[PDB]
Protein backbone atom coordinates (compact mmCIF):
# COMPACT_ATOMS: atom_id res chain seq x y z
CA UNK A 1 0.00 0.00 0.00
CA UNK A 2 1.89 3.25 -1.42
CA UNK A 3 0.43 6.40 -0.84
CA UNK A 4 2.06 10.21 -1.60
CA UNK A 5 1.34 13.91 -1.35
CA UNK A 6 2.58 17.28 -3.32
CA UNK A 7 3.00 20.38 -3.38
CA UNK A 8 4.31 23.74 -6.01
CA UNK A 9 4.11 26.95 -5.91
CA UNK A 10 5.11 28.79 -9.19
CA UNK A 11 5.21 32.77 -8.42
CA UNK A 12 6.35 34.62 -11.89
CA UNK A 13 6.45 38.69 -11.89
CA UNK A 14 7.12 40.60 -15.11
CA UNK A 15 8.15 44.11 -16.27
CA UNK A 16 7.85 45.00 -19.69
CA UNK A 17 8.84 48.61 -21.90
CA UNK A 18 8.71 49.74 -24.98
CA UNK A 19 9.75 53.54 -26.32
CA UNK A 20 8.97 53.66 -30.39
CA UNK A 21 9.94 57.08 -31.95
CA UNK A 22 9.43 57.88 -35.53
CA UNK A 23 9.15 61.10 -37.70
CA UNK A 24 8.05 61.20 -41.70
CA UNK A 25 8.77 63.94 -43.78
CA UNK A 26 6.63 64.31 -46.84
CA UNK A 27 7.71 66.67 -49.70
CA UNK A 28 5.22 68.25 -51.82
CA UNK A 29 4.89 71.11 -54.66
CA UNK A 30 2.05 72.44 -53.05
CA UNK A 31 3.90 73.50 -49.72
CA UNK A 32 6.52 75.03 -51.84
CA UNK A 33 4.12 77.28 -53.66
CA UNK A 34 2.44 78.13 -50.09
CA UNK A 35 5.70 79.43 -48.76
CA UNK A 36 6.81 81.50 -51.15
CA UNK A 37 4.67 84.66 -49.24
CA UNK A 38 4.84 83.50 -45.79
CA UNK A 39 7.70 86.16 -45.24
CA UNK A 40 6.07 88.45 -47.09
CA UNK A 41 2.93 88.70 -45.55
CA UNK A 42 4.37 90.38 -41.84
CA UNK A 43 5.10 93.81 -43.58
CA UNK A 44 1.90 93.85 -45.21
CA UNK A 45 0.50 94.61 -41.97
CA UNK A 46 3.02 97.25 -41.02
CA UNK A 47 2.38 98.66 -43.95
CA UNK A 48 -1.35 99.54 -43.71
CA UNK A 49 -1.19 100.52 -39.86
CA UNK A 50 1.91 102.32 -39.37
CA UNK A 51 3.04 104.30 -42.17
CA UNK A 52 2.10 106.76 -44.27
CA UNK A 53 -0.16 105.79 -47.78
CA UNK A 54 0.16 109.23 -49.86
CA UNK A 55 3.10 110.11 -51.95
CA UNK B 1 -8.79 15.84 26.68
CA UNK B 2 -12.58 17.55 25.89
CA UNK B 3 -13.52 19.96 23.58
CA UNK B 4 -16.81 21.70 24.24
CA UNK B 5 -18.34 23.33 21.35
CA UNK B 6 -22.05 25.64 21.40
CA UNK B 7 -23.65 25.24 18.23
CA UNK B 8 -27.48 26.66 17.09
CA UNK B 9 -29.89 24.14 15.70
CA UNK B 10 -33.36 24.18 14.72
CA UNK B 11 -36.19 21.93 16.11
CA UNK B 12 -35.55 19.00 13.88
CA UNK B 13 -31.93 19.11 14.03
CA UNK B 14 -32.37 19.63 17.77
CA UNK B 15 -34.38 16.20 17.72
CA UNK B 16 -32.48 13.99 16.34
CA UNK B 17 -29.39 15.17 18.09
CA UNK B 18 -30.94 15.00 21.60
CA UNK B 19 -32.06 11.22 20.75
CA UNK B 20 -28.07 10.33 19.38
CA UNK B 21 -26.73 11.52 22.22
CA UNK B 22 -29.44 10.14 24.93
CA UNK B 23 -31.30 13.01 27.09
CA UNK B 24 -33.18 11.77 30.05
CA UNK B 25 -35.16 15.19 31.31
CA UNK B 26 -34.54 18.24 30.70
CA UNK B 27 -35.99 21.68 28.78
CA UNK B 28 -34.13 23.37 25.60
CA UNK B 29 -34.90 26.79 25.01
CA UNK B 30 -34.88 28.92 21.75
CA UNK B 31 -34.57 32.62 20.64
CA UNK B 32 -38.41 33.65 20.82
CA UNK B 33 -38.99 31.92 23.36
CA UNK B 34 -40.64 28.95 22.00
CA UNK B 35 -39.46 25.13 24.11
CA UNK B 36 -39.28 21.30 24.12
CA UNK B 37 -38.86 19.01 27.13
CA UNK B 38 -37.77 16.07 26.81
CA UNK B 39 -38.51 13.77 29.72
CA UNK B 40 -37.17 10.29 29.82
CA UNK B 41 -35.55 10.09 26.53
CA UNK B 42 -39.43 11.45 25.18
CA UNK B 43 -40.70 14.43 23.28
CA UNK B 44 -43.62 15.83 26.27
CA UNK B 45 -44.42 19.14 25.49
CA UNK B 46 -43.65 21.76 23.00
CA UNK B 47 -44.70 25.19 23.04
CA UNK B 48 -45.33 27.35 19.73
CA UNK B 49 -42.42 26.07 17.88
CA UNK B 50 -41.91 28.48 14.65
CA UNK B 51 -39.82 27.57 12.07
CA UNK B 52 -36.43 28.96 12.09
CA UNK B 53 -35.85 28.46 15.26
CA UNK B 54 -32.29 28.18 17.16
CA UNK B 55 -32.00 25.96 19.86
CA UNK B 56 -28.16 26.66 21.96
CA UNK B 57 -27.04 23.08 22.73
CA UNK B 58 -23.37 22.75 23.89
CA UNK B 59 -21.78 19.79 23.34
CA UNK B 60 -18.97 17.88 24.46
CA UNK B 61 -16.44 15.69 22.28
CA UNK B 62 -13.56 13.63 23.41
CA UNK B 63 -10.46 13.98 21.07
CA UNK B 64 -7.80 11.66 21.51
CA UNK B 65 -5.35 10.09 18.67
CA UNK B 66 -6.85 6.57 18.61
CA UNK B 67 -10.08 8.25 18.68
CA UNK B 68 -11.50 8.39 14.78
CA UNK B 69 -12.31 12.41 14.59
CA UNK B 70 -15.44 13.57 11.92
CA UNK B 71 -13.45 16.32 10.44
CA UNK B 72 -10.31 17.91 10.94
CA UNK B 73 -7.32 19.78 9.10
CA UNK B 74 -3.89 19.90 8.96
CA UNK B 75 -0.56 21.66 8.29
CA UNK B 76 2.31 20.76 7.39
CA UNK B 77 5.89 22.71 8.18
CA UNK B 78 5.95 23.77 4.16
CA UNK B 79 2.57 25.27 4.96
CA UNK B 80 0.27 23.02 2.81
CA UNK B 81 -3.01 22.82 4.19
CA UNK B 82 -5.17 19.60 4.36
CA UNK B 83 -8.31 18.03 5.15
CA UNK B 84 -9.69 14.80 6.70
CA UNK B 85 -12.73 12.89 7.38
CA UNK B 86 -13.52 10.14 9.58
CA UNK B 87 -10.19 9.16 10.16
CA UNK B 88 -7.87 9.09 13.70
CA UNK B 89 -4.75 11.43 14.55
CA UNK B 90 -2.80 8.37 14.42
CA UNK B 91 -3.91 7.04 11.58
CA UNK B 92 -2.20 9.79 9.04
CA UNK B 93 0.21 8.42 6.77
CA UNK B 94 2.73 11.19 7.11
CA UNK B 95 2.60 12.83 10.94
CA UNK B 96 6.47 13.75 10.54
CA UNK B 97 5.77 16.69 8.69
CA UNK B 98 2.72 17.45 10.59
CA UNK B 99 2.33 20.74 12.12
CA UNK B 100 -0.85 21.75 13.05
CA UNK B 101 -3.72 20.17 13.41
CA UNK B 102 -7.33 21.65 14.28
CA UNK B 103 -10.78 20.54 14.08
CA UNK B 104 -13.49 21.59 12.16
CA UNK B 105 -16.66 21.98 13.77
CA UNK B 106 -19.62 22.27 11.15
CA UNK B 107 -19.68 26.20 11.63
CA UNK B 108 -16.81 26.36 9.92
CA UNK B 109 -15.53 27.18 13.25
CA UNK B 110 -11.53 26.08 14.11
CA UNK B 111 -10.70 24.55 17.28
CA UNK B 112 -6.75 23.80 18.05
CA UNK B 113 -5.97 20.00 19.16
CA UNK B 114 -2.49 19.37 17.69
CA UNK B 115 0.66 21.43 17.95
CA UNK B 116 3.79 20.53 17.54
CA UNK B 117 3.74 16.49 17.70
CA UNK B 118 1.04 16.44 21.05
CA UNK B 119 -2.22 17.26 21.66
CA UNK B 120 -2.67 20.56 22.84
CA UNK B 121 -3.33 19.59 26.05
CA UNK B 122 -0.14 18.58 27.01
CA UNK B 123 1.80 21.05 24.94
CA UNK B 124 3.02 23.43 27.26
CA UNK B 125 3.44 27.19 25.27
CA UNK B 126 6.76 28.67 26.98
CA UNK B 127 6.57 32.53 27.49
CA UNK B 128 9.10 34.61 26.92
CA UNK B 129 11.73 36.00 29.52
CA UNK B 130 15.19 37.11 29.39
CA UNK B 131 17.34 35.08 31.77
CA UNK B 132 18.41 36.60 34.80
CA UNK B 133 18.24 36.45 38.66
CA UNK B 134 17.11 38.43 41.29
CA UNK B 135 19.08 41.91 40.72
CA UNK B 136 19.23 42.06 44.96
CA UNK B 137 21.03 45.19 44.69
CA UNK B 138 21.06 48.43 47.15
CA UNK B 139 20.08 51.58 44.64
CA UNK B 140 20.86 55.14 45.83
CA UNK B 141 17.24 57.28 46.48
CA UNK B 142 15.83 60.41 45.32
CA UNK B 143 13.77 61.67 48.23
Amino acid sequence: LRNGESDTKRNTQSQNEMNRTGLTKQYLIDNLQKLYSMRDTIFKTYDKECFLHIW
Amino acid sequence: LIIKHQMKLHLNELVDWAWRNGVTSEKFHSNNGSYVIFDHSAVVETYIINKNDLFNVTEEIEITLDKPIDYFLEKDMYGNYREHFGIAINDLLFLNTTVNIWLVNDDNSHILIYKDGKLIDEYMYHQFEYEANQNKHIYPNNK
